[PDB]
């Protein structure tokens, strides 16, 4: 139950937007506290839209 | 031997006989070698110069410039000792005594240090001679090296003050565990500064020109400190290594020296002696005939020759 003067004001639009999503992998090492000689190698991959 | 007599001068405390009994096995320092001498170059009185007292840095200067003996047997006549410096030809290991909180090892260098322990001060009192006795604490030698490198550190802390009083003590020693605290009332100033410059005079020397290619590994000495298990034991906490790290400088003459073989010669030749130019000479040396492999405090151990 939506009556006019709500979708109305849907004219609101104009204004902020997305223009399409877009996935994001920005991956990672150990940290300081577990990053040794073996892994210094080791990486870890993160993917998120 | 080559023996060396000293004789019981004049009269006798009839329980003080028996204080010259139980110090069998001590050092005395007599600054001659004599077939006879007096007692009264022996005491501390004689190691009191014009007016003062040595501090504990200056009693290392007093025992440089004298001669360390051992009490082989007491007579109530004199008392018999044999010349450290000369004659220690003893293939019977003329033997002493270890008056020291330290369970030694067998075969340590033992080198002598003042009493400047908290509760080992080795004072015995003489009323009749009116004499007072410090009889040096014999020690292992890297123990005694790193008893002198305290002392004339905290005498370096008697030069400026600037920080708060909070100081480390420089007075918690640590052999295996034990924990020792030692006697800071007094630093004589001349005994801290020519034991200064002569730590400053002699690390001049030891570097040199080839010395300074080594200084452009630093940074390659903490690539280590992450990769291993040694290197990073190696390399201290409390150290201006790591805090250093937050190049040739070509000028080549002739390269035909062997400058980096040249580096290690000159800083061994100052750098490599600092515990000996500070401190006394190690002679006296750790050796059991029965198998022993440590010596209890008090006991009396065989010495043998020069390490």
């Amino acid at each position: 139950v939506v009556d006019g003067p709500a979708m109305l004001t849907l004219q609101v639009l104009a204004h902020n937007m997305a223009e399409r999503t877009t996935a994001l992998l920005c991956s990672a090492a150990p940290d300081a506290g577990a990053n040794t000689a073996s892994t210094a190698n080791m990486r870890i991959f993160d993917g998120a839209l | 031997c080559f023996e060396a007599d000293i004789a019981i001068p004049s009269g006798i405390s009839r329980p003080d006989a028996a204080a010259l009994q139980r110090c069998e096995g001590r050092v005395v320092f007599l600054p001659t070698i004599r077939r006879q001498l007096a007692l009264a170059d022996v005491a501390h009185e004689s190691f009191v110069s014009g007016g003062v007292s040595p501090d504990t840095l200056g009693l290392l200067l007093a025992y440089r410039r004298r001669f360390p003996a051992v009490i082989t047997r007491v007579l109530p006549t004199r008392i018999v000792a044999c010349p450290v410096d000369l004659g220690l030809t003893h293939a019977g290991t003329v033997n002493l005594r270890n008056t020291s909180p330290v369970d030694l090892c067998n075969g340590d260098p033992v080198s002598l240090v003042p009493p400047v322990f908290e509760g080992q001060a080795t004072d015995v009192r003489l009323e009749s001679l009116d004499l007072t006795l410090r009889f040096p604490v014999p020690l292992p030698t890297p123990l005694a090296r790193e008893i002198v490198a305290r002392l004339v550190a905290r005498g370096i802390r008697d030069l400026n003050p600037r920080t708060p009083g909070e100081l480390p003590d420089l007075n918690v020693l640590y052999y295996n565990g034990a924990r020792l605290s030692l006697v800071a009332d007094v630093q004589q100033l001349a005994s801290v500064n020519t034991e200064l410059r002569s730590l400053v005079l002699n690390m001049v020397y030891s570097i040199t020109e080839g010395t300074t290619l080594i200084l452009t590994l630093i940074p390659r000495l903490l690539a280590l400190s992450a990769q291993d298990g040694y290197v990073n034991a190696l390399l201290q906490m409390q150290s201006v290594t790591r805090e250093a790290a937050q190049a040739p400088m070509l000028m080549q003459d002739g390269e035909r020296r062997l400058p980096l073989y040249e580096a290690l010669v000159a800083w061994l030749a100052h750098a490599g002696q600092l515990g000996d130019i500070l401190a006394l000479a190690p002679a006296v040396r750790v050796c059991t005939f029965d198998g022993a492999a440590v010596v209890q405090s008090g006991d009396m151990a065989p010495v043998i020759r020069y390490p």
